[PDB]
RNA sequence: GCCUGGUGAUAGCUGGUUGUCCAAGAUAGAAUCUUAGUUCAACUUUAAAUUUGCCCACAGAACCAAAUCCCCUUGUAAAUUUAACUGUUAGUCCAAAGAGGAACAGCUCUUUGGACACUAGGAAAAAACCUUGUAGAGAGAGUAAAAAAUUUAACACCCAUAGUAGGCCUAAAAGCAGCCACCAAUUAAGAAAGCGUUCAAGCUCAACACCUCCCAAACAUAUA
RNA sequence: ACCUCGGAGCAGAACCCAACCUCCGAGCAGUACAUGCUAAGACUUCACCAGUCAAAGCGAACCUCAAUUGAUCCAAUAACUUGACCAACGGAACAAGUUACCCUAGGG
């Protein structure tokens, strides 16, 4: 058999013993190492500007709609100067403690959309929400005073 | 082709790590080697068979004294895979004519010039 | 011309003198064309072998199929088939000279780059059809970037510096430690035990 | 034809060659009607005479790799010459460098080195691999080589409007028959990466909101 | 298809190294007529045979090429010399086809 073959040629036995003795040994540490120890500021400036803007705020669980249905809700609230805002609560949890909202820290989680306002059409917004047997009103906060949904009935009325 | 193998000189240059490992001093080195054949000349080329005959190592496991001079070291470099080399260390002096008969080369590598058979 | 040009079966000028199959044109690390030259991606050979014409058509055909010429260009690194491999007539008895020239071949050693790629393309784009191509080759090959090439060479340096094994093949072979050049090649003093025949051992330090 | 004689024809071919014990002893070749053989050489053997042999260090050996030659020291004990003759040669295998062949062959041909045609131990058995050589007796001891190790492939849950059925070509080909730009709206979904339709409409993806009959038996735990 | 001789690779660096291995060639021509005579020392195709180189000397002037070839005996010649594709090229002085009728001694 030639020195170059098509199959891996069988080594001489001392060749093979050399190859086994001179194998690579990796280092072993005494302790395993794994067992040892722009858009963000766009949201901060934008939503922080929305904090100082609104006198009244409300919020819902606006995930339970269709696209054209959210277009209808977008137009029926476009009829007012109220604004709706889908934004991550991931950044909104440091937003509240920045804006000194300690009663609003247990408010903003899961799917939610802001209803920031200065003029309450929120009674008529409830009039739009009464025809759909879901999507409840989550509590707001006008001028560092919290609004329960009962408070939305009282203030909205 | 299988040929006679030159070995480069960097192989025979000790490092201070090796002076920490074995018991050697680069200044004031040893005079005499003890060489022992520990491997067969069978299945070895004829030149290695010859060098084993020149150094006087035909019988295995029998120590032989040599000089630590570059000629003898050249022959030892040819058959360094068949032999074992240790420095002949001498705790007491080299033996005088009084102590010539009563010697014994111990296993350690030392050659004691008074070999009683009593315990210390 | 951002495509693979046609590689002919045999050059225009023939080679009238027959050649001995010096298979040491497959053995060992390649010297020619190991690094990139105005390329970004290649098909590195992890082993040696012979390229036929049919291999060259597998690469030209199955690369120029799936290739954006406005985004990607490509260069042959391995030349045209120039080594005349002979075959004797089928079922004829031995002796009577050396057989007539059958077909030409290129030798490719290990560490050779075969086909360079270039242009406005990421590596993950070009992994696919260069892995298909790299599997259709006769030898073990691999699609390699520039950063992946220097990555695995730095890995080989890490292996050569990290190992807690006092005995390497280089220290044993070159010193002739266990009388072991009786079993080794004279090439094993320069291959350093990473090449056996035409193969390549990447895992072996 | 057969018989007797020549005739113990001749046979480079086959077969066979009878006490004991010890010793030394194996692989270049050149010619040849030659390759089933001989002759010379090489190697081998005995006897004799003498003086170096072997290993080798610097220096040194050509232009168009491994090494070798040469070689004082040194380590050794052989070498050359003289006399006299026989015998042996298609060696085989392994490692290496190659050639022919299919980078087949227990295939063919060279080179270097081993081993075998010489012992014993190991590798299942075992010419050629590894360990090991010089011979006897021992119901002592220390060692050498020396026991195959492995077992694999889960994967992001969502979520999708609008300029628009992007222009041109195309019966229309709309992100998806092709060219080109590939901007833009909300907070954000590509003038589109895969199904899909003549074309559509419908489905996913990125991104948004939560994140002939198997073949030792066996055995994972006690300090090398 | 070949049989002798030489060059190159194989066979990289002293010498040597095969193949019905890879490629080139040779079987002469030309010039000179001291291409006279002698002679230390050497090389050598792995033997022998053949081959090569050569200082000094006497005598005179003032070979190129790689191979370029053939033993002994016998002939021819007064002598000096000359004599083979003896190419199967170490050459028998001169001898073809075939045998399922073959035969014998052996080998696979
Ligand atoms: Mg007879
Ligand atoms: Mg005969
Ligand atoms: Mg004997
Ligand atoms: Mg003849
Ligand atoms: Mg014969
Ligand atoms: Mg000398
Ligand atoms: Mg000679
Ligand atoms: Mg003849
Ligand atoms: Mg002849």
């Amino acid at each position: 058999s030639k020195a170059v073959t098509r199959h891996r040629r069988v080594m001489h036995f001392q060749r093979q013993k050399l190859m086994a003795v001179t194998e690579y040994i990796p280092p072993k540490p005494a302790i395993h190492p794994s067992c040892l120890p722009g858009l963000i500021r766009l949201l901060r400036r934008e939503i922080a500007a929305v904090f100082q803007d609104n006198r009244m705020i409300a919020v819902c669980q606006n995930v339970a709609l269709s696209a054209e249905d959210k277009l209808l809700m977008r137009h029926q609230l476009r009829k007012h100067k109220i604004l709706m805002k889908v934004f991550p609560n991931q950044v909104l949890k440091p937003f509240l403690e920045d804006s000194k909202y300690q009663n609003l820290l247990p408010l903003f989680v899961g799917h939610n959309m802001l209803l920031v306002s200065e003029e309450p059409k929120v009674k008529e917004m409830v009039r739009i929400l009464r025809t759909v047997p879901f999507l409840p009103l989550l509590g707001g906060c006008i001028d560092d005073t919290i609004l329960s949904r009962q408070g939305f009935i009282n203030y909205s009325k | 082709k299988f040929t006679r193998s030159r070995i480069p000189e960097k192989v025979f240059q000790a490092s201070p790590e090796d002076h920490e490992k074995y018991g050697g001093d680069p200044q004031n080195p040893h005079k005499l080697h003890i060489v022992t054949r520990i491997k067969s000349t069978r299945r070895r080329p004829y030149w290695e068979k010859d060098i084993i005959k020149m150094l006087g190592l035909e019988k295995a496991h029998t120590p032989q004294v040599h000089k630590n001079i570059p000629s003898v070291n050249a022959k030892l470099k040819v058959v360094k895979h068949l032999i074992r080399i240790k420095p002949l260390k001498l705790p007491q002096g080299l033996p005088a004519e009084e102590n010539m008969s009563n010697t014994c080369l111990k296993s350690t590598g030392e050659l004691v010039v008074q070999w009683h058979l009593k315990p210390v | 011309k951002p495509k693979l040009r046609f590689i002919e079966r045999a050059p225009l000028v023939p080679k009238v003198r027959r050649e001995p199959k010096n298979l040491s044109d497959i053995r060992g690390p390649s010297t020619e064309a190991t690094e990139f030259t105005e390329g970004n991606f290649a098909i590195l050979a992890l082993g040696g072998g012979y390229l036929h014409w049919g291999h060259f058509e597998m690469m030209r055909l199955t690369i120029n199929r799936s290739m954006d010429p406005k985004n990607m260009f490509a260069i042959w690194r391995v030349p045209a088939p120039f080594k005349p491999i002979t075959r004797k007539s089928v079922g004829h008895r031995m002796g009577g000279g050396k057989g007539a020239i059958d077909h030409y071949v290129t030798p490719v050693k290990a560490g050779r780059l075969v086909v360079e790629m270039g242009g406005r393309c990421e590596f993950e784009e070009v992994q696919g059809f260069l892995d298909q191509v790299a599997h259709k080759l006769p030898f073990a090959a691999k699609a390699v970037s520039r950063g992946t090439l220097e990555k695995m060479r730095k890995d080989q340096e890490e292996r050569e510096r990290n190992n807690q094994n006092p005995w390497t093949f280089e220290r044993i072979a070159t010193a002739n430690m266990l009388g072991i050049r009786k079993v080794l090649s004279p090439y094993d003093l320069t291959h350093k035990g990473k090449y056996w025949g035409k193969f390549y051992m990447p895992k072996r330090v």
